[PDB]
């Protein structure tokens, strides 16, 4: 509801800008975390997509890049950056990205901490180059500049073992 | 030096001593003279296995020339107390205390090897001191004798009178003789 | 869409010795096709896909069951291997490629391609790269896949064809050799090393068939499979084993039998081909020794007929040829009739 | 929060895309009615908890119970409705058939 | 002390003990005075190998001066019980009990080194106490003597009368003489 | 940002973005201001040996050394209209101000 | 040989070469034989970050 | 070789395999199977389409 | 950024039902609301 109201503020009668507030769904597996995301696409008017955090990896490596998340959101948006900026995103299995225990950092974690460092600017809002379709980041001149400032993000994961910590 | 064995499963490979690897299979090794320390260790194994699964049977390999009577009762009472049926297999020999634990196994799950030797005798004890104290200890050991004979008669199925005459002195028995006597159920000749 | 009984009848002609698994596959595949037949789904209630999970030994007929169904009901069929995806790098590109391969046989038609039957094997191997399962489960969930139309030097991003895998039936075959021990520990006596423990490993393999039928999700998690992946595979069909007697039947009973195939090649040559009953068991004996099941049958017979195939054309007036157990062994030469 | 046994029973019937409705719809289009009794529903939820499969396991439990009937229902004729009871859930009893 | 060894397998490098490494290859070492404690360790090794592969044979290396009969008899019954054949090799020497286990090995698989010495004697024991108890223990040891001689005759193939006379006193047998007596089958002079 | 010859974005992409704001005017871009956030992320992981190549980390720092002080950067001519006759624009960063910023987590332990 | 649409080569040209030898006669062309040497060289390889795409 | 290698035992009665008679290219490629070729990188479908195998 | 989380929790309940509520002209937040013991006062 707040997401749609923020779009309604595009008139900007007052200089104040309505910043977004991301959600963090923490729950056990099989509790319907993924189901909640799928049940919203039915009614959601703006483009909505789902992804997996485990596949994502730090830049400069053979695993994947975080910029690919926007590619999936563009498929539903008909590759229209104007409307894609007002979309919503869901990131599953974010628990696997947590830092390993007592890591000296010499290992240079790519699957974990590296992914978090790249997402930081993405969530807060920044122009992110997106390949046109199914292509690796490279000197290719064609790149889609999509701003994530208005693209809400909902990170859902099953933080196994967190109960012991609490 | 006990050897180390590697267990390979889909999850991974783990290294265990020969005794611990067999413990996973509900196999306890009773060996040497019975005493409080060794008996306590066997009791810990029975409780641990009971917790893992209270339905699966537990196997007990007995090879020992008897020992302390009090330590033996702890093992016997523990076996009857826990729900799992404790099987008893005699390897080499089973003296007075070993035989009591052997026959104490669950009915129909008592085995013995063909060349095993089973010996049963009455309790042994002694006390030094005043005559008044001697009478106290003499009555205590005699009560233990009657109690043990009663328990042996129950498992074996022999009459108490028959058990008393036979256990007055050392009575060496063989695997076939034990079957008819009632100490064991069957012999494990081959697989 | 033939009835489940009809599907089993057709499968019986092509495959044998897997009657129980055939029933599970027949009823399950029938419901999925019926769901596709009723794809309109005018009612609000939306039917859910039922993915099958084949658990059987090597060369037991897992792959053959997949394509046989496609032959009955014409639909595109593609195969894949979990070992290929073990790299865990750019898994998305590899999985969508499976759809591209399927589209090649479906004339690059999204509607026709969605009805295809996908098959995967060697699933036990990935269980423990754990990451592949995280990505693989998404494919079974059903997701749109952007695939370029008929290749193309270059095309717009929107031009890429989009195929939804929600309507595609996925069969994740596998061979869990060590799972039998896990089931015995849960069902039979826990002891496996003691005197009383049942270590009668005669290698008959008859007991394993019944034991594998009691497969439950508990044994799968012990094997290393994640619970999320197990949930997306509700239907499970178990193949026990191919018997030596059954191997003899597979040699001649199936429609496109090995003996019939060779007989056909010899028939056009003008010389009749015969296989004695003793010869058939010899091939089965050699095949069982290889441990490759029915796969070895082709190699054994091919080697036996290699020498005669080379020299029989040179020979003239040969009315018929006969094979016996000695010929399969190689000590003897097949009989020649003139 | 994690799901409970009673919640699993509700999930079988209350959701719009409930598993019971899905299987009933599959039977209804075939021309045969289907009915899930309360005793059967509670048993199914217990099986999921027994196997620890969870909410996703509901599909697997229902598949086994209806495996036999689904195979033979098209071949059979004049079947007005099929009924499932708690006994059928464990597998010892055959599925009740109405003509 | 025991020297550690590394086994190279596809899973990765594995640091094994010298004895544990050989146990992986179905090799059991019987060394020293036979007693209840070591016997149970050998029994556990046999049962463990039976589960891994009941078809493959087991090799028991015997180098000991003998010991208790009850403890040694628990190993004999275990060997006969398990399905896999137990091959017995004599290194250095095999006394009364060590020789019984040596000849107890599977037919055709018993071996002996050329310079090994195999000695066999009758059981020896003692008791102190009243005359009534002495009669009980005296009858028991005599039954064991007949029992051991009966089994020894079965494996060697000699008559019970000959074994009884020969085992009345300590008798030392060389590796070739043992072949004729029947205690072993072949001599492992050199690897072929 | 990553070292040259790898999948990650090249360091020179920053100059291209500055040109876009300037309507691909080299003079305006040459006198523009640049900001680089999360500069702390591209740091060696306290491993002076450098056994493995830190393309995303130390590699980025090495490439950036000459850019800050001044280099004749190469970028597409005009919005990547077409590959033929590239004539990559030459931009000198000798007078381009750079403002790096990041949250150095753990620096307190060192100090 | 390389993937279609690349500077290296196209697999479809192999058929055209066979026609040149047979003078483009579809009848006799179908009865021709092909020998693809160095087939193992194109064996599947893992993805490389530096390389744009694995055409071969 | 890794698939068909039985291994060398350590006991007295085991069979020791010296490096001289370890193995050779001859008699080893003859036992090739589709699974080993897949590890090389060949597609399983491609191997299935080539039943005849001539090993030199 | 932590400030946003604190305010979101306090205004979670009111934002959920304030649009549906009728004849509500203003809402007030007090120290008790931040603690969570009391709900924000509604002006009609
Ligand atoms: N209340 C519910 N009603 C119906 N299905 C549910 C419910 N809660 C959970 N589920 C099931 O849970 C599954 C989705 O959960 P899952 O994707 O495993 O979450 P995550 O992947 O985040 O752990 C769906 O298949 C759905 O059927
Ligand atoms: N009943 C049968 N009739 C005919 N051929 C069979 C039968 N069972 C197995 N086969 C043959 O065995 C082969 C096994 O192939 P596949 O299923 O891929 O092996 P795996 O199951 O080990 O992956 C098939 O190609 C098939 O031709």
């Amino acid at each position: 509801y707040n997401h749609y109201k923020r779009l309604r503020n595009g008139d900007t009668s007052n200089g104040v800008e309505l910043g977004k507030s991301n959600i963090l769904l923490i729950g056990p597996t099989g509790s319907g975390k993924t189901l909640l995301a799928e049940t919203l696409a039915r009614l959601l008017d703006v483009p909505f997509t789902m992804a997996d955090a485990t596949t994502l990896t730090e830049a400069g490596y053979v695993g994947e890049d975080v910029e690919n998340i926007i590619q999936k959101l563009l498929q539903k948006s008909d590759y229209d950056v104007q409307k894609a900026q007002r979309g919503i995103v869901y990131i599953d299995e974010i628990d696997k990205i947590s830092r390993k225990s007592d890591n000296p950092s010499i290992t240079r974690d790519v699957s974990g901490e590296g992914v978090q460092q790249a997402l930081l600017k993405l969530i807060e809002g920044t122009v992110a180059a997106v390949p046109p379709q199914g292509g690796r980041k490279h000197p290719q001149q064609e790149f889609l500049q999509v701003d994530t400032s208005k693209i809400l993000f909902i990170c859902g994961g099953a933080f196994a073992g967190l109960d012991k910590v609490i | 030096l006990v050897p180390m064995v590697i267990e390979q499963t889909s999850r991974g490979e783990r290294s265990f001593d020969i005794y611990s690897r067999l413990l996973k299979e509900r196999v306890i090794f009773l060996t040497g003279q019975v005493e409080d320390h060794m008996a306590n260790l066997i009791v810990a194994q029975m409780l641990f296995l009971e917790a893992e699964n209270p339905e699966k049977d537990i196997y007990l390999y007995i090879n020992s020339p008897g020992g302390v009577i009090t330590a033996g009762m702890s093992i016997y009472d523990t076996m009857q107390f826990i729900k799992p049926d404790v099987s008893t297999i005699c390897m080499g020999q089973a003296a007075s205390m070993g035989a009591f634990l052997l026959t104490a196994g669950a009915k129909g799950k008592r085995f013995c090897l063909p060349n095993s030797r089973v010996m049963i005798h009455q309790p042994l004890g002694g006390y030094q001191g005043q005559a008044t104290d001697i009478e106290i200890h003499a009555r205590e050991i005699l009560k233990v004798k009657g109690r043990m004979n009663e328990l042996m008669a129950l498992h074996t199925g022999q009459s108490l009178e028959q058990i008393e005459r036979d256990t007055e002195r050392d009575r060496f028995l063989s695997a076939p003789e034990a079957v008819e006597y009632g100490l064991v159920d069957s012999i494990l000749t081959h697989r | 869409l033939p009835t489940p009984h009809e599907i089993r009848n057709h499968l019986d002609d092509y495959v044998i010795g897997q009657e129980q698994a055939k029933k599970v596959l027949a009823v399950a595949v029938y419901n999925h096709y019926k769901r596709l037949r009723n794809g309109d789904t005018s009612n609000g209630v939306e039917l859910g896909k039922s993915n099958i999970l084949l658990i059987g030994p090597t060369g037991s007929g897992k792959t053959l069951l997949a394509e046989t169904l496609a032959r009955l009901l014409d639909v595109p069929f593609t195969m894949a291997d979990a070992t290929t995806l073990t790299e865990a790098g750019y898994v998305g590109e590899d999985v969508e490629n499976i759809i591209q391969k399927l589209l090649q046989k479906s004339d690059y038609d999204v509607q026709k391609a969605q009805r295809g039957i996908v098959y995967i094997d060697e699933i036990d191997k990935i269980s423990r790269g754990e990451g592949v399962q995280q990505a693989l489960l998404k494919l079974i969930e059903g997701t749109v896949a952007a695939v370029p139309p008929q290749g193309g030097r270059k095309h717009p991003q929107q031009e890429f064809l989009q195929v939804d895998t929600s309507k595609i039936l996925f069969i994740c075959g596998g061979a869990f050799a060590g799972l039998d021990k896990v089931i015995s520990h849960r069902v039979e006596t826990g002891s496996g090393i003691g005197f009383g423990a049942t270590v009668k490993a005669k290698s008959d393999k008859a007991s394993e068939g019944e034991l594998l039928a009691q497969v439950e999700p508990e044994d799968l998690i012990k094997f290393g499979l994640i619970p999320e992946f197990i949930g997306r595979l509700p239907v499970v069909a178990t193949l026990n084993e191919l018997s030596e007697e059954a191997l003899i039947q597979i040699l001649k009973e199936p429609k496109n039998a090995l003996t019939k195939q060779y007989q056909a090649l010899f028939n056009l040559e003008g010389v009749d081909l015969e296989f004695r009953d003793e010869a058939l068991d010899a091939i089965a004996k050699k095949a069982m020794a290889r441990k490759t099941g029915a796969r070895g049958l082709r190699s054994i017979v091919e080697a036996a007929l290699l020498d005669t195939m080379y020299d029989l054309p040179s020979m003239e007036d040969v009315e018929k040829v006969v094979i016996d157990e000695s010929v399969i062994d190689g000590q003897s030469e097949p009989l020649l009739i003139y």
